[PDB]
DNA sequence: AGGCTGGCAGCAGAATTTAACCGGTGGCAGCAGCTGACCACAACCGATT
DNA sequence: AATCGGTTGTGGTCAGCTGCTGCCACCGGTTAACCTCCATTCTGCTGCCAGCCT
């Protein structure tokens, strides 16, 4: 189609160049191993850099100069050849090498499964044996010649071995004669006995020996004959001698050759028709390994048969020959040279055909003339993939060449290091600093840093104000940096978003776009609540500058990705953008009350009256600053602007209205209405002291209240107030604040005489080595705990360490209780406990020996943390390959499917205790069917998005079970619908159309790596996510029931063995192999015989595999198991993802079906196909008849679903680039470019966000009363 | 900082499409019948032999040039053996050779 | 009497010493010997207001 | 008196072949005591050998 490539491409399609397509794109045969003149360095005609072949050098010039502008455009010198055009061409410009023997593409010979060898049905070992000449095989034969002369052809070697037979009489009767003459010689004089027989035994040696000779050349002959009689094609023939005897006797009859000319002879002679018929017989017939191998080798028939591939292709003619500029030579500075590995490949092609030319027309022996074509086909071997087979060609220093396929794959091949990710213009990076001063949606941009990424904007505007005449004068002020510049920068600069980016990107706020103004200075000023989204501390931490140029790229900046835009995060819903550490223990220190503090309200009467109550938080802030109030003392103050709480609204104030200036009495202490000032006016007053804990669920009702605008304006009002009241804390490290506990040294040595007892015992004889550490094991545990007990009740609540962890603000008790208290039990190098703690903290101070045990520990730590952050990459990168088409094209697929949702299972004693994880599995979800109380009245009915006020009204009514939609059961053909995935965690609203869904369910599973340790053989931690997700088998696997029935534990020599007997009268299922190491499984006491089961029942302890109960369960149980199984790694860790992440993934392992019966439409048996289209074909086929193809449910993993897509362009990209290119070639495949993928390659819009038509044909005008009165 | 150039020019030049200097079509053939266009300039003479495509030297195809000739080469293995035998010498050793093929064969 | 199928074990791919003549021909490179057109300073005209 | 275009006296001038006259790279052929071989893990495929069946 198109060649130019202006960008209209509907598909990108991949196929196999025959020898008439490479002669065909090429623009002249290379026949030259030469590149430049070594005196002019200028290139040499008919080589490897040749200007008749691949364009000229120069602009608009031929290479002898005789044209030289373009008014000679496009004509050919008559001296030289050379086109007269644009030096550009010399990248797009191919040539060709004319081999002078046929070679085969290691592509299709060598990489298992070998393609050569399924189609021509011949092993990879006698295949190799052929191609690389070792070897004859059989190209035909002849039948009707040979069954009309075998009869005489019987008969003559009938007459040879008659001959050989006489000869061999005759010898018998020359030998006779000398043994006769040796018994007149020997018995009629006088020797010794023996002696006489020595020389008789010698003949008889002779006879023996010469009789040899004879049956070894009647069995040679015989062999010769054997091999003529059972000659058919494709045979081969090792013995050279057996090969050159049968063309010397039987030289008609058969043909045969060695290497790919005789390979392609096998090509030509095929018949693709017959063989797929016969091979679908045996499928349809035979079994076992006869079918399971046929059915591999149909892969490949049927793909060379149903396109319009002809097979002809795997075997060269022709080697095309990349344009000169994609494999430079290029001159340094110094005069040196640099080239590119290429060359050498290419001119090792061209030396050994030139020589293979050479050879051939001279006759020269076979001998010589195979070696040369084996070398030449190694050459080409190594020019297409390099070390594939054999060692591969080094350059200098024994570092192998790169070849054409290493420019693909890889971590640094074309498509991961240059298509999906590039280096950018308008582009910066510092370090950065904090910037406590700025609101949200600012960043302090360096001067220096500005003036060079806004550089041709101030020198427009710098032309324009006159201060430079032009734009060559203008360059040269910004770039000696006049007076002026900074003028004209801050004029540019303002109201022009920024992208800040820190890397590793692992989530989407992790680029944020700010409005800049320029600082002194030389490092970026970030705002202080940003720094959870981003994950950046000031230790020395570095942030990329980007900057967006056109009118929608700003828009997107400003409206899609600014700071105070994105407060919540994406996966829970949880605020981001929320005070930490010193902003909370400035609002904790705020909002504490402590009693007897100065100036409290005393109730007092008798003598006077109350003297704590205030008319005014005006009076009592100049109270304050007197000595006479503190922030923390409980007064009673008058407020008239700060709505009163509901219970007192009500009591005080009437049917509503509150409506500000209404003066009501509150019983708080001052700080508390400080800190109310800084919430919104109609916010109602709070009165509690400001955990973390606290501060988040005010944030979260706000962003469900209030406007985008309001909540960040109030977080950075509680900014600026808990920085102020930290620093006016008291908050200090001292030696005299970690206190130690007074009992230490007591609790210490009374463990002791326990550890001591039982390390007398272990002296006694009386337990072994290994229960004597877990005894001393549980009993430094047990210390450890008391230690940290004691030491929690010694420290007061107003100390800092303990203040400073109380408050959520960072920190926990066990670094506590290692600072001051005792370090505990620590681990080995492989990960188990050391039976002797230590005992001392580390404000005591570790001894040598202490301390040398506990640096163990510590560095096998750093180095689990640098390893899970890179399996963490990985596992993000494959749930992105996987999940990229589920994106949200509709608003409601209308479907009446859904799944049942938990929601606070029902006491014994008679109440509805909540569910403890139901903000991830019922919040933000949409109902499927109306809720009803005892077929009563509907209390929340179909449609709601679930909220706290329905899911309070819910329990209330008492309803334990809801059906909610998911994305699992969504009825959309492409993606998913907004109504099924319900609502966007990020804004609190329902999702939008275009949202890229599956995007941010990797990003938002993948991203809490790094925090997923496996405890302190069951895998438990980031390894037994990335084996459910995989779908493997695991490693503790424990079987699950098959059948309902009664058990039957037997116990084996020195293991289980489990049978269980159904009740339904069926055979018995029997679980063999079952190790003791595993325990069985206890539900409410363990399992014993005798005892009935149900269907999914797990019988063992450990991890069920998820295939079972695909196959045992169904395809609902699967989806309830994977997602329970997920969460319950997370949730140990105190993570919080929503399930609808998870479904989102494991909608797209259920995708598909297998084949079980072909039925009568071009399936396969075995082979995977989507559930859509096995749908498809199944309509089609109950009309027109009655004959359907069967197929069952497939689970699969995140790496084998996603190499199974339909685009070629993402799969190739995704892992495995050699394999799938090469069989995308074989079955002739088209890229539709649909993908997310497959267009930021070529280059296009994504189909998601605003790249979609609902969105990119927007049409804006004026209206009709604006345009008219303006 | 490393710093190399491919050796070329690249001309600032406005490519326009209009006022273009006038070509003339020539029209090649191989041997194997296989046919190309050659846009020469108008003012030039066209060649009688061009080196195609294919890489094989295709000839004018309007019949007015007697132009190929022999090139032979002087150098084959009757040349190198004629250059140290004589005529007598040759004819005495192949007649030794059909003597002795007479004496196997027939004696 | 043989045979073709079941585990079974091994292997491959992918991810994170040695030099010289001799002939002959095409390209180079430099330089009078014309140029043959180019450049220029200056002076001499062809009507025309 | 000038003013827009020719004529040209005459003196350099400046490179464009044109021989031309070496001369210098570049490529092919020849040489005749005698001596003969170079990390880990997961997945899938392919070949091995015993073990029941006719
Ligand atoms: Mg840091
Ligand atoms: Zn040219
Ligand atoms: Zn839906």
């Amino acid at each position: 189609g198109a060649m130019l490539d202006v960008n209209f491409f509907d598909e990108l399609r991949i196929g196999l160049a025959t020898a008439e397509d490479i002669r065909q794109w090429s623009y002249g045969e290379v026949k030259k191993p030469e590149t430049i003149n070594y005196r002019t360095l200028k290139p040499e005609k008919d080589g490897l850099f040749c200007e008749k072949i691949f364009g000229p050098t120069r602009d608009w010039e031929c290479y002898c100069g005789k044209y030289k502008r373009v008014r000679f455009k496009g004509i050919i010198c008559e001296r030289c050849g050379v086109e007269v055009t644009r030096a550009k061409v010399r990248r797009e410009r191919m040539g060709h090498i004319e081999l002078a023997a046929p070679v085969t593409h290691i592509w299709y010979f060598k990489g298992v499964p070998s393609r050569l060898g399924y189609l021509l049905d011949l092993a990879p070992k006698d295949l190799e044996k052929i191609i690389y000449f070792a070897a004859y095989v059989i190209t035909s034969v002849d039948e009707e010649m040979r069954h009309n002369e075998l009869s005489t052809l019987e008969a003559e070697m009938a007459v040879e071995r008659k001959a050989v037979e006489d000869q061999r009489d005759g010898e018998l009767e020359a030998r006779a004669q000398k043994l006769e003459a040796d018994l007149a010689e020997l018995e009629a004089e006088g020797a010794k006995a023996d002696a006489r027989r020595k020389v008789r035994d010698g003949g008889e040696r002779e006879m023996r020996q010469i009789r040899d000779r004879a049956q070894r050349e009647l069995d040679r002959l015989e062999d010769i004959w054997s091999t003529f009689t059972k000659l058919a094609p494709k045979q081969l023939i090792v013995d050279e001698n057996l090969y050159r005897e049968l063309v010397d006797r039987y030289g008609e009859y058969f043909t045969g050759a060695m290497g790919a000319e005789s390979i392609q002879k096998l090509i030509e002679n095929f018949d693709i028709d017959a063989e797929a018929e016969s091979l679908r017989d045996v499928i349809r017939n035979g079994k076992g390994q006869k079918k399971l191998r046929a059915l591999k080798r149909l892969k490949v028939v049927a793909a060379f048969q149903q396109s319009g591939n002809s097979p002809m292709g795997m075997v060269l003619d022709a080697v095309p020959v990349i344009p000169p500029e994609l494999r430079p030579m290029v001159q340094l500075d110094g005069g040196r040279f640099a080239t590119s590995d290429l060359n050498d490949l290419y001119r090792r092609v061209i030396n050994r055909n030139n020589r293979l030319k050479r050879l051939i027309d001279l006759g020269a022996p076979e001998i010589i003339v195979n070696n040369e074509k084996r070398m030449l086909q190694e050459s080409v071997d190594a020019l297409f993939d390099n070390g594939r087979r054999g060692r591969p060609v080094t350059g200098p220093g024994n570092r192998p060449l790169k070849s054409l396929s290493d420019l693909l794959k890889g971590k640094q091949g074309r498509f991961r290091q240059n298509l999906l990710g590039k280096r950018v213009d308008y582009s910066g990076r510092s370090v950065i600093v904090v910037g406590p001063q700025l609101k949200l949606h600012q960043c302090g941009l360096p001067k220096l840093m500005a003036l060079e990424l806004f550089k041709p904007f101030v020198m427009k505007r710098l032309v324009d104000l006159n201060h430079a005449q032009n734009i060559k004068s203008a360059k040269r002020m910004v770039e000696r940096q006049r007076p002026q510049v900074w003028d004209v920068l801050e004029e540019v600069i303002a109201e022009h978003p920024v992208l800040l980016n820190r890397a590793p990107t692992l989530h989407r706020l992790g680029i944020q776009a700010f409005e800049p103004m320029l600082v002194e200075g030389k490092a970026i000023q970030l705002h202080p609540l940003v720094c959870e989204a981003f994950n950046a501390d000031f230790d020395g931490d570095q942030m990329a500058v980007h900057l967006p140029l056109s009118a929608e790229a700003q828009a997107e900046a400003r409206i899609l990705m600014l700071s105070s835009n994105n407060i919540l995060s994406p996966a829970s819903g949880r605020p981001l953008a929320m005070p930490r550490l010193d902003m909370v223990t400035g609002l904790y220190y705020l909002t504490t009350e402590v009693p007897g503090d100065t100036g409290e309200y005393q109730p007092a009467s008798g003598d006077h009256p109350e003297t704590g109550v205030y008319s005014s938080p005006a009076e009592a802030i100049m109270a304050a600053d007197r000595g006479v109030l503190s922030v923390r003392a409980k007064i009673k103050v008058r407020l008239t602007q700060l709505r009163p709480p509901v219970e007192i609204e009500a009591e005080l104030f009437g049917h509503s209205g509150w409506q500000p200036g209404d003066a009501w009495m509150a019983e708080t202490t001052l700080g508390r209405v400080m800190f109310n000032e800084l919430l919104p006016l109609g916010y109602p007053f709070v009165n509690k002291q400001m955990h973390k804990k606290v501060q988040a669920a005010i944030i979260n009702d706000l962003a469900e209240r209030y406007p985008m605008i309001v909540v960040a304006q109030t977080v950075d009002k509680l900014k600026d107030a808990g920085f102020y009241w930290a620093t006016r804390s008291g908050v200090t490290v001292s030696m005299a604040d970690v206190l130690v506990p007074p009992r230490k040294k007591e609790i210490l040595d009374h463990y002791e005489e326990r550890a001591d007892k039982v390390e007398k015992q272990f002296q006694r004889g009386a337990l072994n080595h290994d229960e004597r550490n877990e005894a001393l094991v549980e009993i430094w545990k047990e210390a450890t705990d008391e230690v940290g007990q004691a030491l929690r009740e010694h420290y007061p609540d107003d100390n800092p360490i303990i203040t400073i962890v109380d408050s959520g603000a960072t920190g926990n008790f066990t670094q506590t209780r290692t600072l001051a208290g005792m370090k505990g039990l620590v681990t080995n190098p492989k990960g188990e406990f050391i039976p002797r703690p230590v005992k001392s903290s580390f404000r005591e101070g570790l001894t040598v020996l202490e301390y040398f045990i506990n640096t163990h520990g510590a560095r096998k730590g750093l180095a689990d943390t640098a390893l899970r952050t890179a399996d963490s990459g990985y596992l993000t990168r494959r749930l992105v390959d996987v999940s990229q088409d589920v994106i949200v094209r509709e608003h409601d697929c209308q479907t009446e499917r859904g799944i049942v949702v938990e929601l606070a299972e029902r006491a014994p004693d008679g109440t509805l205790i909540r569910d403890p994880y139901i903000e991830t599995s019922a919040y933000a979800r949409t109902l499927g069917t109306d809720a009803v109380d005892e077929a009563g009245n509907v209390i929340v009915e179909r449609g709601q998005d679930l909220g706290d006020p329905e899911i309070d009204a819910l329990l209330a009514a008492g309803i334990t079970q809801v059906k909610v939609r998911s994305v699992l059961t969504c009825a959309t053909s492409t993606g998913v619908c907004a109504t099924c995935y319900g609502r966007s965690m990020a804004t609190g609203k329902l999702v939008d159309i275009g949202e890229a869904v599956g995007i941010v369910a990797a990003q938002s599973i993948g991203e809490p790596g790094t925090q997923l340790t496996m405890r302190t053989d069951i895998t438990g931690g980031l390894p037994r996510v990335q084996e459910l997700f995989e779908a493997r088998v695991p490693r503790g696997k424990a079987p699950i029931a098959d059948v309902t029935g009664r058990v039957r534990l037997e116990d084996g020599e020195r293991f289980y063995k489990i049978t269980i007997v159904p009740d339904d009268g069926g055979e018995e299922v029997v679980y063999d192999k079952i190790s003791k190491r595993q325990r069985l499984r206890v539900f409410k006491r363990v399992l014993s015989d005798g005892d009935h089961v149900e269907v999914g029942q797990q019988l063992m302890e450990g991890s069920a595999d998820p295939h079972e109960v695909l196959r045992v369960q169904g395809p609902r149980e699967v989806q309830i198991h994977l997602v329970r199984e997920v969460q319950e790694v997370y949730r140990a860790q105190g993570v919080s993802i929503h399930d609808k992440h998870i479904e989102v993934i494991v909608r797209q392992m259920l995708r598909r079906v297998t084949i079980i019966d072909s039925g009568s439409t071009e399936f396969l048996p075995g082979s995977l196909i989507d559930r859509a289209e096995f749908e498809a074909e199944n309509r089609r086929v109950v009309a027109e008849g009655g004959e359907p193809a069967a197929g069952r449910p497939v689970l699969m993993g995140i790496t084998k679903a996603s190499l199974a897509t339909d685009s070629w362009l993402s799969a190739a990209s995704f892992q495995e680039t050699t394999r799938v290119l090469t069989d995308a070639a074989i079955n002739c495949r088209s890229d539709k470019l649909n993908g997310l993928k497959e267009n930021v390659i070529i280059g296009k819009l994504i189909p998601a966000g605003t790249g979609i038509n609902r969105y990119r044909n927007i049409a804006v005008q004026p209206t009709e009363e604006a345009r008219a009165a303006a | 900082v490393l710093r190399g150039s491919r050796l070329g020019a690249v001309s600032y030049e406005t490519d326009r499409n209009h006022d273009l200097a006038p070509r003339q079509i020539a029209r090649y053939r191989t041997d194997n019948g296989e046919e190309f266009e050659v846009p020469f300039a108008d003012d030039a003479e066209i060649p009688g032999t061009w080196l195609c495509r294919n890489g094989m030297e295709g000839t004018l195809i309007e019949g007015d040039l007697p132009e190929p000739k022999k090139v032979k080469p002087p150098r084959t293995h009757w040349d190198m053996l004629l250059e140290r035998r004589s005529i007598e010498e040759l004819e005495e050793l192949l007649k030794e050779r059909l003597e002795l093929i007479r004496s196997r064969r027939r004696g």
